[PDB]
């Protein structure tokens, strides 16, 4: 009772999906026929006509057989199991054999020994391509327990990010810091963890000692665009163009255009966007943006449709494995449909205040991540200066503060105020746009300039109450109601600060 | 249509037969299945051209199906072994149309034809060649599956003494080597040069040319263009309407070709034709000894006849490739052209004179015979493209060309057709002509003259301040409107009406023209009616005092036909008509939006697909026009659309469903809140991405995920045992438990209705092998097993009662709790039927 | 440092105008695309081509970076600003007729 089995093992002449699926079906039914326990052997006839029955008894048939085999047949089997996973792997066959390996771990018999170490390396790699990230993690943790290596830690980090567990990945970096120090920690690890401040420090330390390399340049530029330091990012571009190859050129322009757009230099942006490949989502998006800058409405819509077409591949892949992975694509679709509502905003003066209200309600449903907000606000800034909509950029400044990026929060608020109070320390704060000024003071308090903040607040409230009294007419009643709602919050801050 | 369908079948069996095959294809566009298979079989066995016309046309339109593929495959497999010419190429076209259908059997059908084509490699050999050529064009992937057999068998079969194979098999090698270059070359050059060392000439020259031609498209792109011979700044409408080896062998490809062309200069018409095609493309790769062997064959073939057409095409490529050195043979070529033209073939001569410029002041003297040849579509295409590339005397070109047209139009039928096509194709500088053209169209009984003279005048009125000129334009356009109303031939009426563009709206807005246009809104042809109601809606800004009362009357009538006519077609046409008003007259419709929208929602809650599709396209167009006044009705509209999106049962297309939903979310500004109200929205819209195959639809399904915003993942979370069995038990218990669990799953639902006997037998054998330990499983087995006996039918009943008896014999005393139900079962299903009585008595 | 300059040749005025010698003129007719032509002209006096998309239609039909243009869609633009040419190409038809200086490796 091991001739047909050994044919099904050492066949390996399968060059399609249904061929391996046929191998599975023949394997399962031969295990049922073999199976010593007659309760399983009786189900063989049903399993033939109906496939679900064969698959539900797969793990039980296997254990029954694998226990009977006198070691030699187990090696014949295990060798065939190794070959099937390693070569000509089919998703459906794999996740069957992964569920078999997991069932075997929970069994008293113990895990099947494949290619030494019970295949802790093979089954992990296979579960990763199956996108079974919890199995991948379990197996990668078993490998870590046996020994700690930098490669293992890297893979552990990437597994955690795919599984939407940011805190665990951060813990892996803390382990690396203690036991390996700093040299073993690559900058890419910070990049994966969204530690853009520490990644820039790492890329600066690396680019000082080691000679400048394409890889470390793009890594540091990627950190600068995530932080939003468009000044430094555009300086690195202008300095290094002829010094760079055409392969890195295509990996550069996507970041160089973002920097030019941020600074508002449209000539530079046109040069960079042409260097971006058309096949990429971003290449279509940035061409569609330079369309709306030049009022090429007809071409913009064309470019947007190709952009959606190229986002097909991304949206489908991410949606397959949880909504959380699909969020990145969802933000891309957000920006595409916002570019459609910039064409309307530039064509319909009657629609303007409606569009702004829609924009405001949409941004509040979107997640409070600063990267996502910066993207969206940069798009809307194509036709709406920050002064024409304060509340958007104030809520933005709030997020920057609470996410521990007070430098960006400060820049944002200075841009809204109109001048720098930081420079003119002796002067009083400007009273025009009082909601902005108030936000600046409560930022200054968080920056531990709390004696100065308190003094500014006393000056401001005296100004407010005098600006109310003298300007109170019957006309401005909604304005007066907003001015009192402000003054009230000012008085409360005064108290708690005192 | 049965009797009449077989009547027109023999009529198409015995121009007229192509118009009946196009009518049968048009009848298949709207549209039993057995009678169409019998009617196809009736035409098949009888004649063979009409049978191929019946097979291929139906499969493409009615759609390939497993039934239709299995049947018609036998018909196609019978025709190929032995057939006549012409019918064979029609049957090969029916293969190409079947192979591009995009069905699951296409993989089998294509590889069946390809494998049998390799077996052959004369109605057998040329059939396999036509199969391989069309499959190489239509299906590159499965054609690439057998490339090593392809080259080896074909380099043997090509060099057999045949002409039809040499024409097609080299074109198959063309389709193959293009796919190889974009992604063999040594095996091609070896077998080609072996063949060169008069049947073995014109094939080798084409193979060497393939390495030259594919490596350099510059030679082919001139021939490809001569064989065939809006704006980005426009503002979109505010309401969106619904929608190496070939370079290192190329030198040997010309060296082994500049000898064949010099040797086989006049051996065994066909060889000279392929030589004069290849020689210029080889010279365009690398131009003096190579030129002298080319020039001797080309120049000698120009003086001769039956080649003069292809000779100038080769000569035009040679003139562009060899720039300076060709200038020596200018007096020879130009003397032959000056001798060739006086007889009036020369339609190509002008095309190549255009490629000669593609220059000197001598051409000015060359114009006086050129124009004296006569009006041809090549000549005026040349002189137009001549003034494009070399605009040295564009004024002198138009002077002579208008003088030619004036001599013509001062003075049979097909020439007047082409003379009007000329007069209306490209720009010109025409008042008397048009007032005389106002006489010709009225006083011509020829449909094609009227239809072309209409196309011409509508094109020639693009220059549209002196009062007399306005009164003339007003007169002509009044005559045109009269023709557009009164002409019997609706094609002529459609052309004229379609030609009254935005350009004329200054004239159409005149009182007299508007009184005509109103009459036109009651035209017999719905399409003209649509186009007329669009024009009046577009003019509602120019003269609203007149237009708005009339569109109101029309709106009432449209909504009357919608609500009160109980007919699919009329209602479908009425919605479409209401469509054109919303888009073209949004100001008029805005005050009446709440009445219209209530009428449309009532149509959506009525218990034909095209009616619902046009109603959805109108509601979508109303969204943008409403301008935030439709918010109150947003909730009702959303519920209806969501009910219709889920499932494919609904006749209405998902595309327009998703499009109108887009337009509502966009204009009304319902964002984030719809996600809370309808939580399955994100599950519906991510299901289309895994189901829909259309691009347009997938684009909308994305554009709607865009407008609705990107929901935070947490906000979406708010908006929304077998291993355990083994974890506990020992294995000897586990195996029954897992067997039982697996059998119980199948037991419930209609799965049992198929695997009834098998499931029941397994459960019994398990209980017998266990003994009295099966008592454990009783509470699982019994309630299901009893409900199975209740709802089982026919023969299965008896078997179940037999197996229940076995069960009871094993369970013994433990069956007491369920005994009461069993008795009730027996009491209900005891009948005088002898069979069940013996069964129950045993139980 | 905000502008970028990729042209080695400092000035070509009064050198192109002279017939013959360093270059041989060629006319390249470029058809529009769904996403754009993909070329940029940033020459003050001569309007030299700034960059070309390698995957775009222009790169397929020659159109190398180191080139100079003097006429677009018929109109001669030998002496105009680069920005003015950018207005003409956008306001013109989808298909653009372009003349490239195409210096012969000198
Ligand atoms: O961070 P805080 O100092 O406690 O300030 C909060 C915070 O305002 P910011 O937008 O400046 O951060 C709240 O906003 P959230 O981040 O929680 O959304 C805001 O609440 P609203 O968003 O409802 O306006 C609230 O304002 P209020 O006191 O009117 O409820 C305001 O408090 P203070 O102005 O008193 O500091």
């Amino acid at each position: 009772s091991t001739i047909n089995l050994q044919k099904a093992w050492g066949a390996a002449r399968r060059v399609s999906k249904d061929d391996w699926l046929e191998w599975l079906r023949r394997l399962s039914l031969e295990l049922l026929k073999d199976s010593s326990s007659p309760s399983l052997r009786s189900c063989w006839a049903l399993a033939q006509a109906y496939n679900p029955m064969a698959r539900d008894l797969f793990n039980a048939a296997f254990v029954s057989c694998w226990s009977e085999l006198n070691e030699d047949q187990q090696d014949e089997l295990i060798r065939s199991i190794e070959l099937a996973l390693t070569s000509q792997d089919i998703a459906e066959v794999t996740q069957t054999l992964l569920n078999l390996a997991e069932f075997m771990e929970h069994s008293d018999k113990g895990p099947l020994p494949l290619r030494d170490d019970n295949g802790i390396v093979l089954l992990g790699e296979r579960a990763a391509k199956c996108r079974a990230y919890a199995k991948a993690l379990h197996y990668k943790e078993l490998e870590f327990q046996k020994g700690p290596t930098p490669a293992i830690l890297e893979s552990l980090i990437s597994i955690n990010n795919k599984l939407q567990q940011p805190e665990a990945a951060a813990g892996v970096l803390e382990y690396a810091m203690k036991h390996f120090g700093e040299l073993e920690i690559q900058a890419t690890w910070y990049e994966k963890l969204h530690e853009w401040e520490d990644a820039l420090v790492a890329y600066d330390k690396k680019m000082d000692t080691n000679k400048d390399d394409p890889e470390l340049m793009l890594g540091r530029m990627r950190c600068l665009e995530a932080l939003g330091e468009w000044g430094q990012l555009h300086q690195q571009c202008c300095e290094k163009w002829t010094l760079v190859n055409d392969e890195t050129q295509a990996k550069m322009a996507r970041m160089a255009a973002a920097a030019a757009w941020g600074l508002g230099q449209w000539d530079s942006m046109e040069e960079y966007t042409c260097m971006i490949p058309r096949d990429t989502h971003d290449g279509a998006f940035y061409r569609a943006v330079l369309a709306l800058h030049q009022d090429l409405f007809s071409l913009a819509q064309q470019c947007i449709d190709k952009a959606r077409d190229l986002l097909d591949a991304e949206l489908t892949a991410m949606a397959g494995e949880s909504y959380s992975r699909a969020y990145g694509a969802m933000v891309s679709c957000h920006m595409l449909s916002e570019l459609e509502e910039v064409i309307q905003y530039k064509l319909v003066p009657e629609r303007r205040e409606i569009i702004r209200q829609i924009w405001w309600e949409r941004l509040q449903g979107c997640q409070r991540i600063v990267e996502d907000w910066q993207k969206i606000l940069m798009v809307r800034s194509l036709v709406v200066s920050p002064h024409e909509d304060m509340r958007t950029w104030l809520k933005y400044a709030s997020l920057c503060g609470k996410s521990g990026r007070l430098a960006l929060a400060h820049k944002t608020l200075v841009l809204l105020l109109g001048v720098d109070p930081s420079r003119q320390l002796d002067h009083p704060l400007p009273t025009v746009h009082p909601q902005v000024t108030y936000a600046y003071m409560k930022n200054m308090w968080k920056s531990a300039r709390k004696i100065d903040a308190f003094q500014h607040m006393q000056h401001f409230v005296q100004t407010m109450q005098q600006q109310a009294q003298h300007a109170i007419a019957t006309e401005d009643q909604q304005h007066k109601q907003e001015l009192h709602k402000l003054m009230a919050r000012c008085f409360l801050k005064l108290g708690e600060w005192q | 249509x049965x009797x009449x369908x077989x009547x027109x079948x023999x009529x198409x069996x015995x121009x007229x037969x192509x118009x009946x095959x196009x009518x049968x294809x048009x009848x298949x566009x709207x549209x039993s299945t057995r009678f169409y298979d019998q009617l196809n079989h009736h035409i098949f066995e009888l004649e063979r051209k009409g049978g191929i016309l019946a097979i291929a046309s139906l499969i493409g339109v009615e759609g390939g199906n497993a039934t239709r593929i299995g049947r018609f495959a036998n018909y196609l497999r019978n025709l190929l072994p032995s057939n006549d010419p012409v019918v064979m190429e029609m049957a090969s076209k029916a293969i190409g149309r079947l192979a591009m259908a995009g069905d699951t059997f296409t993989a089998e059908y294509v590889e069946f034809e390809v494998k049998r084509a390799l077996e052959w490699l004369e109605g057998r050999r040329h059939a396999a060649v036509l199969v391989l050529r069309e499959l190489a064009i239509s299906v590159p992937t499965f054609f690439f599956q057998q490339v090593q057999p392809f080259f080896d068998n074909i380099f043997v079969a090509v060099w057999d003494p045949k002409q039809a194979i040499r024409e097609g098999a080299v074109a198959a090698l063309r389709a193959c080597l293009i796919l190889t270059t974009q992604r063999w070359y040594r095996h091609t050059f070896e077998e080609a040069e072996k063949g060169f060392d008069d049947d073995r000439i014109h094939g080798a020259l084409l193979i060497l040319n393939e390495l030259v031609r594919i490596s350099s498209m510059e030679g082919e792109r001139l021939r490809e263009e001569m064989e065939e011979i809006m704006g980005f700044g426009t503002k979109p409408r505010h309401i969106t309407p619904f929608t190496x080896x070939x370079x290192x062998x190329x030198x040997x490809x010309x060296x082994x070709x500049x000898x064949x062309x010099x040797x086989x200069x006049x051996x065994x018409s066909l060889i000279q034709m392929t030589i004069l095609n290849l020689l210029p493309r080889l010279a365009a790769f690398r131009p003096t000894q190579y030129l002298q062997d080319t020039m001797n064959h080309v120049l000698s073939c120009v003086k001769k006849e039956k080649e003069r057409t292809a000779a100038f095409q080769a000569l035009g490529l040679l003139s562009v490739a060899v720039r300076s050195e060709f200038k020596v043979y200018l007096p020879r070529v130009l003397d032959i052209i000056r001798a060739a033209l006086p007889p009036k073939v020369d339609a190509t001569v002008f095309t190549c004179i255009s490629m000669l410029a593609r220059i000197q002041q001598d051409i000015k003297e060359l114009l006086e015979p050129m124009l004296a040849v006569g009006l041809s579509p090549a000549l005026t295409a040349v002189l137009y493209d001549l003034s494009r590339q070399i605009p040295q005397l564009k004024k002198d070109i138009q002077d002579g060309l208008l003088k030619m047209l004036s001599l013509v139009l001062m003075h049979d039928v097909g020439s007047i057709t082409l003379a009007l096509r000329t007069l209306g194709s490209f720009e010109f500088e025409l008042t008397q002509f048009v007032r005389h053209c106002a006489d010709h169209f009225l006083n011509s009984e020829h449909k094609e003259i009227r239809m072309e003279a209409a196309r011409t005048c509508s094109r020639l009125l693009t220059p549209s301040v002196s009062q007399t000129a306005v009164q003339v334009v007003a007169d002509v356009l009044s005559k045109l409107l009269v023709v557009g109303i009164t002409d019997p031939d609706p094609d002529i009426r459609y052309c004229v009406l379609a030609s009254l563009d935005e350009r004329f709206d200054a004239h159409l807005a005149q009182a007299e023209n508007l009184q005509a246009l109103f009459v036109a809104l009651n035209d017999q042809v719905f399409e003209i009616r649509e186009l007329a109601i669009c024009t009046v809606g577009r003019l509602s800004s120019m003269n609203p005092a007149f237009v708005m009362p009339f569109l109101r009357k029309m709106l009432i009538q449209i909504l009357t036909e919608l609500e009160h006519s109980g007919i699919g077609r009329i209602k479908e046409q009425s919605a479409r008509m209401l469509g054109h008003l919303v888009s073209n007259a949004p100001r008029l419709i805005r005050p009446y939006m709440e009445p219209i929208l209530k009428a449309l929602i009532l149509k959506l809650k009525d218990p034909n697909p095209g009616v619902i599709n046009n109603v959805l396209a109108t509601i979508g167009e109303l969204a943008q026009v409403s301008g935030l006044e439709m918010r109150k009705w947003v909730d009702e509209l959303f519920i209806i659309i969501m009910d219709m999106l889920q499932d494919s049962s609904l006749l209405a297309k998902r595309q327009v469903a998703l499009w109108t939903l887009g337009q509502l979310v966009a204009s009304t500004g319902y964002v984030v809140e719809p996600y809370r109200k309808y939580p399955t929205l994100l599950e519906v819209l991510l299901n289309f991405l895994k189901t829909e195959q259309n691009q347009g639809t997938r684009r909308e399904a994305i554009r709607v995920l865009g407008l609705l915003g990107a929901l935070d993942p947490y906000k979406h979370k708010v908006n929304i045992e077998m291993l355990v069995n083994m974890g506990n038990l020992p294995l000897d218990e586990f195996y029954p438990a897992v067997s039982m669990v697996a059998l119980m799953r199948i037991f419930r639902d209609q799965s049992l209705s198929h695997h009834h006997t098998m499931v029941v037998q397994a459960i019994t054998f398990i209980f017998k092998s266990l003994g009295l330990k099966c008592v454990q499983f009783l509470p699982q087995v019994m309630p299901t097993f009893l409900n199975v006996i209740r709802v089982c039918d026919g023969a299965i009943r008896e078997f179940l009662f037999q197996q229940l008896g076995m069960l009871v014999s094993f369970v013994k005393s433990h069956i007491r709790p369920y005994m009461d139900e069993i008795v009730t079962l027996m009491r209900e299903f005891w009948v005088m039927n002898t069979s069940i009585q013996s069964t129950i008595i045993l139980l | 440092c905000n502008p970028k300059s990729v042209l080695k040749r400092p000035v070509t005025s009064e050198e192109l105008l002279t017939p013959g010698a360093p270059y041989a003129r060629k006319t390249f007719t470029i058809v529009g695309d769904a996403v754009g032509w993909g070329f940029v002209v940033r020459g003050s006096k001569p309007c030299h081509i700034q960059a070309v998309d390698p995957s775009g239609p222009a790169a397929a039909a020659g159109m190398k970076v180191c080139q100079f243009v003097v006429s677009v869609n018929g109109l001669n633009v030998l002496h105009v600003d680069y920005r003015t040419v950018n207005n003409l190409i956008l306001t013109g038809p989808r298909t653009i007729v372009m003349e490239v200086m195409e210096e012969l490796e000198c």
